[PDB]
RNA sequence: GCAGUCAAGCGUUCAUAGCGACAUUGCUUUUUGAUUCUUCGAUGUCGGCUCUUCCUAUCAUACCGAAGCAGAAUUCGGUAAGCGUUGGAUUGUUCACCCACUAAUAGGGAGUGAGCUGGGUUUAGACCGUCGUGAGACAGGUUAGUUUUACCCUACUGAU
RNA sequence: CUCUUAAGGUAGCCAAAUGGAUUAACGAGAUUCCCACUGUCCCUAUCUA
RNA sequence: AGAACUGGCGAUGCGGGAUGAACCGAACGUAGAGUUAAGGUGCCGGAAUACACGCUCAUCAGACACCACAAAAGGUGUUAGUUCAUCUAGACAGCCGGACGGUGGCCAUGGAAGUCGGAAUCCGCUAAGGAGUGUGUAACAACUCACCGGCCGAAUGAACUA
């Protein structure tokens, strides 16, 4: 590797300017679905980004008592943080919290059988390997080559139950890692639903 | 370089016409106007045409009976000040000023060298904008003759590093804040050692506050007041040279110390702990605030930048004697202090759990409200002089603006890239100034919201800052050793 | 699980956790393979390490994560007491950082034998098999804090006692060195401490006894002072949730005594700011120590101050000893008559 | 059960005639014990006794170093303290890679006769916007598993890594081949985005693009190490 | 692994020419057990019935040691290979998984390519895809397809 | 140079009875399942030339 | 790894290294006698169960590829050294006696009296005695050591090298 002034200087670098009209397009943009897009500029994300929230993250504790303090033979912690403000204000938050899990065993008896079941001393039956299929490592494989190969992927949906029959989580990756794939449905099997519905689910998908 | 990118072959053809122009049409459509207050009241219905904002204070001014000029706003959804009408019945909400302008600090000038270390502290003189004390790492401090950039006795003293330095609101002596165990009173002309260093803290000085003029009687001399590592603080007497009482309530700690307004230390501590300290009392603790789930980093007050002055307001035009100065300190102090009619200052405090509460400790020893925001941790806050905005500094690269009333959030100054060490106001409280990691210092509309200037200079990190009192000048201090004054 | 939790594996501390799981791969897969071999059982024989390396600890982790009580949707008095012994915080944190630990060190797993199945010789292969387990090691070691305090509390939260919230109880509550114990001691069998100082007892004790062919279970707990209320200490602060929480009566007691290094209004005024307390309760009041010196004997003004604390709504203020155990039966028996009232009254509802 | 029983226990009852006695001996035993499992224990339960040992003893070294030392007797801001953390490349001349290594071959065909595919089994950039190219047309196969986008960075100054995404590839030593694959090797050097750290050019601008060196071989762990050039 | 930090020591003699053990700090993505539905190119053959033996790097049974080991159950460790280690479902593939019994369903070696087979060697037939101007070949995919010993010496098992 | 989201309630208007290749029948063609039945198997035993 | 030179083998038997392309010895006609090389001398096996001075015990020593690898270290295994200390003003090991006064030092707290903790760690009387090395009490108590001292009587301790 020949030495060179070329290295250790900066390469790319950044407008302070130019921060402050990036910044400000993030609020104005606007996507637009019959857009698509192809390339994207090379720009310093992290700068960008950071928008506002308003709320914070919570304290760390761990700086202030480390765990031998908190609890154990060593041990320097006599009284409770914050711990309450009067035994009126306990009584309160005693009541509620009584009832407000007394709801829940109510809810979860009605959601259930699990426990009965257990009680009268039997197990539900083993679920049956061809209802994983598939799922499997083998076709997954598959689908991840062909993501990678396509430039535009698209996305057959059943014109019955196309909600049914989207799946997310491969949408979800595709925006993640892949932004220049473009991605498309077809709702077909047109024929199996009546002429409204056809038209219905385009208006409702595109 | 990556750029703002091109305008497209229609964009020009959009530039190409002409179009617009100002006009204002003539303009006198008959719409109804209230006035409102922001402190309190509303005063009733008025219906002229439309005319300039210019002319819109000489329509109070008569009304009220001044002749104070006026700042306006209006649509309080928006918030934003013909000029209104365009956007589309107005209530108009109009607020003094202070009048006055302070300029954008744009050029430096060339930078001064001095002591061979990083630089801690770098505290103005209230009085003129010439003298201005910085502490070193180095065991000197240094007074710089900031018109002829160059230094007014070179000052030495202790045996280790001078990590704060504050200047006396009278105007008569500087105190220097050490990393050994010992403070060391000043005076500016003579730069000579009055008697023996005081000596009584165990550890390190964390900050340095004085007692303000106004209780002070006139004719006798403010006292300092002293936090140190070990916990405790003491207060000093100039003349004497001996502290009065110990006052040991913290375990841990002491963060900074602020001496208020009605006789009454403020001290932010390690212990998670804000302890409301009555002098009269000769030694005693009246009130305890406990929110903090962190300790407690910096502590700021509504009166700060009027007890930090006391009496010397821009001009820097002297008085003539003690009871003139009592007059003049009572007077600054009563601009800002009276907004209702009552002595209401607001303290605020900054935490390593992401959050400053807004206190009011007289009236109540609950806090008022939760301004909560950052990501890491906040560092420095301030009120603007006026007591209307507050600002603090934080370590996620970005300074905050909340409403210093209701601690209500504002806005974000987003521009600084490392992360961010202390702040600073102009007087008029308008530009506000801001020191980071990186290189870089920035000053920052406040009317806006918007950054006004970037100014690179320094080769190294960028501890302290201050501005002027005055505001023509702004200092800079850092790790690269050179003192960097900037101007317009 | 509800009513005690015994049953959690027991956990080591990093650097045994580490020496366990390690050397569990060595014994357990096969240790030999030779550089002429196919590159094919090069790289089964060390995927194989990778992947049962992983779930060495991915087991490890499960049984604690799966074992420890899972402190909020327990029920409240619990949910409760963990924190004033555990503190809720550590607590919740010690768990959520082995939590985060088995998610990395399947990531490292899943990652590695991903590269290994391209290695293209047995160096290669021998230094990412080398690379997975040092990862797995780096996040481990970063373990040493919680693991040390969860072991410590498992091994007390094994030993608290068993209370049903949902059974007819009754707590015994007061000062220090009244005699609540020594009632305890004589009620029911268990074994807990009756010695002539302060804070004898530190926890929540428990026994069981039965009357009317129906088991109770009284709690004595070890005794609060009046305070300023905001700061009282673990110790005290168990009591005072376990009145607010729990349901059934309560026996108040005190010492009418020169016994005691406490003054007597003083056992008042904490009862009348305990009061808000008793509102769902109902409760008895038991003068403790009556042999050597009497309610009968007393000076007027001092008299009086029994007569405050009759003015509660609900109430009852008996003698007793523990010298004569006819006396202490009767207390019992009252305080169970006053709750099993209650009761039915709640289920004829 | 219930509380500390046991402690109860041996406060009230007591112990064990001969615990004393059997302890004390445990530990005059121990000296023994120590010396015969150093002269048995074979074949690895050896190995690591040693090796314990040895710190048992580089502890008490320190311990008794430190009672010795106890015996006798840079500059920040308030805000700061409290707290704690030529133009030589600094690898100039690395080991030369053939090209027969690297390069796997992949054969194609039910007869498995045809060869030239070729797998490139050293770790890889490929870029922002990739897309395989169809299976007919394609030949110098970079595989998914090793396709690295984010490096392990460090400052000579400051004494601080960060996981930084890598930009691009420039300088590849052994070839102007693999600098455009994209191959990262031992070497290699590469455009980082380097905003989290926040560097600012003299000039206020600040910056986003440094170039760095790899300084290990990450075929041989899969993490891409590399040094800032400064 | 990379980049450092402390320093018992090496470096002919040696503190501060360069090396340098045991410790130790940096992230590889949120401190409140949330999910985290991430499955991302093994270009090379193994897999199973029958049956034997060996190793121990011990899953179970035997005897010990240490743990807040009260029991009960369990975890970790020592000697230990005497003796055991199963039944099924799943090829839109199973380099695995699940549920069921069980004291327990430990890991390996020599395997059982002439004892018998299923995939793959693997040729002639045929179709679909990709490539080729074409003959044809392959990023593929699918279907059909004869190797059949012992009577010799030895070993082993019984027999004069 | 300018420019593309309307169809609405369990089966719709429509076109020369149907809206079709989701094609009947046939097959030593390839594959999955269910009943019946069984020495395929648990687990092998016996008999004839 | 690629260059340069000189040996050895290939065309070459024989003695030794249990066996062997490259290791130690070695000028091949056929015989006899003598003396040796390298290697050997308990028995197999020709030749000392020779002589002399030391070292080593391995619950599967070693008899060696050596001027390496697993290697750097772990051991209350043995022997010989080196450099500092301590000692008839009595060492080392044992028992016996002392180990105290300001004081229960300050904050901390339900209780902490040298010994759950955090900051200091000082003065006095001393032959000597830490604002305490550990066991121990809810707290104190009692015991212990580190340090003095009496009894006993002559060598002993520590760290390295081989
Ligand atoms: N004279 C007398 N003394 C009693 C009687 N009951 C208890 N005591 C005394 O109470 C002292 C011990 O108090 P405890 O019974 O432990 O009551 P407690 O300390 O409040 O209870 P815990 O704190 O839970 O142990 C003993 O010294 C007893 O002599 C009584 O009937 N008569
Ligand atoms: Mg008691």
């Amino acid at each position: 590797v020949q030495p060179d002034r070329r290295w250790f200087g900066n390469t790319r670098v950044i407008s302070q300017d130019a921060l402050q009209h990036f910044r400000s397009a993030l609020g104005e943009t606007q996507k637009d679905t019959y857009q698509v897009l192809l390339r994207r500029n090379k720009l310093p994300m992290s700068l960008l980004e950071e928008k506002d929230a308003d709320e914070s993250p919570k304290a760390r504790i761990l700086d202030t008592e480390s765990y031998a303090d908190a609890f154990g033979p060593k041990a320097q912690r006599k009284r409770p943080r914050l711990a309450a403000s009067n035994l009126e204000d306990l009584v309160k938050a005693t009541n509620e919290d009584i009832t407000k899990y007394e709801e829940k065993q109510v809810l979860d008896a009605t959601l259930g059988g699990n426990q009965e079941d257990k009680e009268n001393g039997w197990t539900s039956a083993a679920k049956e390997a061809i209802f994983s299929k598939g799922q499997s490592k083998r076709i997954w494989n598959e689908l991840y080559k062909v993501i990678d190969s396509s430039d535009v992927v698209i996305h057959v949906l059943d014109a019955r139950d196309p909600l049914g029959t989207r799946c997310k989580s491969v949408e979800e990756y595709m925006k993640k890692e892949t932004p220049h794939k473009h991605l498309i449905y077809v709702l077909n099997k047109c024929d199996l639903v009546p002429t409204w519905v056809a038209a219905a689910w385009v208006k409702h998908l595109s | 370089s990556t750029l703002i990118p091109p305008p497209s072959k229609k964009q020009k053809k959009e530039a190409q016409l002409p179009r617009e122009v100002a006009i204002i049409p003539k303009d006198l459509p008959n719409v109804s106007i209230k006035f409102q207050a922001l402190d309190t009241g509303d005063n009733a219905l008025r219906v002229p045409g439309a005319i300039s904002e210019k002319q819109l204070e000489e329509l109070l001014n008569q009304l009220n009976g001044t002749s104070v000029p006026y700042t306006f706003s209006c649509t309080i959804k928006a918030s934003d000040p013909y000029s209104s009408l365009i956007k589309p019945q107005i209530t108009l909400l109009y607020t003094p000023r202070a009048v006055f302008k302070v300029k954008p600090v744009t050029r430096s000038s060339s930078a001064i060298a001095g002591h061979g270390s990083t630089i801690l502290c770098s505290a103005f003189a209230p009085h003129t904008s010439s003298r201005m004390v910085t502490g070193a790492g180095d065991n000197t401090a240094r007074i710089w003759d900031c018109d002829t950039q160059t230094p007014m006795h070179t000052l030495k003293g202790h045996y280790n590093w001078v990590l704060c330095v504050s200047w006396s609101p009278d105007g008569e002596v500087i105190a220097t804040g050490s990393m050994d165990n010992t403070i060391r009173l000043w005076d500016p002309k003579s730069g000579q050692c009055l008697g023996d260093a005081l000596r009584g803290h165990s550890k390190w000085i964390t900050s340095l506050s004085w007692e303000p003029i106004h209780l002070v009687k006139p004719g006798s001399k403010p006292r300092l007041a002293s936090s140190s590592k070990d916990g405790t603080i003491k207060i000093w007497d100039t003349v004497s040279r001996v502290c009065q009482y110990t006052m040991s309530g913290h375990t841990n700690s002491v963060s900074c110390v602020k001496w208020g307004g009605q006789g009454l230390l403020y001290s932010g501590s390690h212990d998670r702990t804000v302890r409301v300290w009555d002098i009269n009392s000769q030694g005693r603790c009246i009130n305890i605030l406990k929110s903090h789930a962190h300790w407690v980093n910096h502590l700021s007050l509504s009166t700060d930048y009027a007890l930090r002055i006391g009496a010397f307001d821009h001009t820097g035009k002297k008085p003539s004697t003690p009871e003139e100065a009592q007059k003049k300190a009572l007077e600054n102090y009563e601009k800002i202090c009276k907004k209702n009619g009552n002595s209401e200052e607001m303290m605020v405090t900054a935490s390593d759990d992401y959050t400053m509460f807004l206190w009011n400790p007289l009236k109540s020893t609950k806090p008022i409200a939760r301004m909560t925001g950052h990501q890491k941790l906040v560092n420095h806050v301030a009120f603007s002089p006026d007591g209307r905005y507050i600002v603090s500094a934080s370590f996620d690269n970005s300074i905050k603006l909340w409403d210093g009333r209701d601690g209500k959030f504002i806005s974000t100054f987003r521009g600084h890239v490392a992360s961010v060490y202390q702040v600073a106001w102009s007087s008029d409280c308008r530009l506000l100034v801001s020191c980071s990691k990186d290189t870089t210092l920035k000053v920052w509309d406040v009317r806006t919201r918007k950054l006004s200037v970037d100014l690179p200079g320094h080769k190294d990190e960028v501890y302290t800052v201050d501005w002027s009192v005055d505001g023509k000048r702004v200092c800079s201090g850092g790790k690269d050793k050179m003192v960097r004054l900037w101007t317009h | 699980m509800q009513l005690s939790w015994k049953d959690i594996p027991t956990v080591a501390p990093a650097n045994d956790l580490l020496d366990i799981v390690l050397n569990r791969t060595q014994r357990k897969t096969p240790t030999v393979i030779r550089p002429g071999f196919k590159i094919t059982r090069i790289r089964a024989f060390y995927m194989r390490k990778v992947k049962y390396t992983g779930e060495g600890f991915v087991e490890k982790f499960e049984d604690i994560l799966k074992g420890f009580p899972n402190i909020n949707d327990v029920h409240p008095f619990h949910r409760d007491l963990m924190d004033t012994l555990y503190e809720k915080n550590h607590y919740k944190i010690s768990l959520a950082a082995i939590s985060r630990a088995k998610s990395l060190v399947e990531q490292v797993a899943r990652d590695y034998v991903r590269l290994l199945k391209f290695g293209q010789s047995l160096f290669q292969c021998k230094q990412l098999k080398r690379a997975a387990l040092g990862r797995m090691a780096t996040i481990v070691k970063k373990l040493r804090d919680p693991l040390a305090y969860l072991e410590q509390v498992r091994q007390h939260i094994g030993r608290l006692p068993s209370i049903d919230p949902n059974t007819r109880t009754l707590l015994i509550c007061g000062y220090p060195n009244v005699g609540k114990s020594s009632f305890l001691r004589c009620i029911t069998k268990s074994d807990v401490d009756v010695q002539p100082y302060a804070f004898t007892t530190k926890s929540l004790y428990v026994g069981h006894f039965d009357y009317k062919y129906l088991r109770f279970q009284a709690i004595d707990t070890p005794g609060i002072l009046d305070r300023p209320t905001e700061e009282m200490n673990n110790i005290e602060m168990q009591s005072i949730y376990a009145i607010a929480h729990l349901r059934s009566c309560v026996l108040y007691f005190m010492d009418l005594s020169e016994q005691c290094g406490f003054t007597i209004e003083a056992q008042v005024k904490l009862f009348h700011s305990i009061k808000p307390l008793f509102a769902n309760k109902s409760v008895m009041v038991v003068i403790n120590k009556t042999d050597i010196i009497r309610p009968e004997d007393l000076d007027e003004e001092r008299a009086q101050l029994l007569e405050s604390v009759k003015e509660v709504p609900g109430v009852e203020i008996m003698t007793s000893s523990c010298q004569l155990e006819e006396n202490v039966m009767e207390v019992r028996n009252k305080a169970c008559e006053k709750l099993l009232a209650s009761r039915i009254e709640n289920k004829l509802k | 059960p219930q509380n500390d029983y046991i402690e109860r226990h041996i406060k009230q009852h007591g112990k064990r005639l001969d615990h004393e006695e059997r302890k004390r001996k445990r530990e005059a035993r121990e000296s023994h014990k120590i010396s015969e499992r150093a002269q048995k224990l074979t074949g690895w339960k050896g190995k690591q006794f040693a090796k314990k040992r040895y710190a048992e003893k580089v502890s008490m070294r320190k311990k008794i170093k430190a009672h010795e030392q106890s015996k006798v007797k840079d500059a920040l801001p308030t805000y700061l303290l409290d707290r704690e953390q030529k133009f030589s490349v600094p690898l100039p001349k690395v080991r030369g890679i053939s090209e027969e290594e690297m390069f796997k071959v992949i054969k194609t065909g039910k007869s498995r006769s045809k060869s030239w595919k070729r797998m490139i089994t050293k770790h890889t950039f490929v870029g922002e916007g990739f897309t395989r190219r169809p299976v007919k047309m394609e030949r110098i196969i970079r595989p998914s598993a090793l396709r690295q986008k984010k490096a392990n960075v460090t400052h000579p100054e400051l004494g601080v890594t960060v996981f930084l995404p890598i930009l691009a590839v420039k300088k590849n030593p052994q070839s102007p081949m693999y600098t455009q694959l994209g191959v990262l090797t031992k070497g290699t050097i590469i455009e980082v985005n380097v905003s989290e750290l926040g560097m600012v050019t003299a000039g206020g601008k600040v910056v986003w693009g440094k170039y760095a060196q790899v300084t290990n071989e990450p075929d041989r762990d899969g993490c891409v190490n590399a040094v800032l050039l400064v």
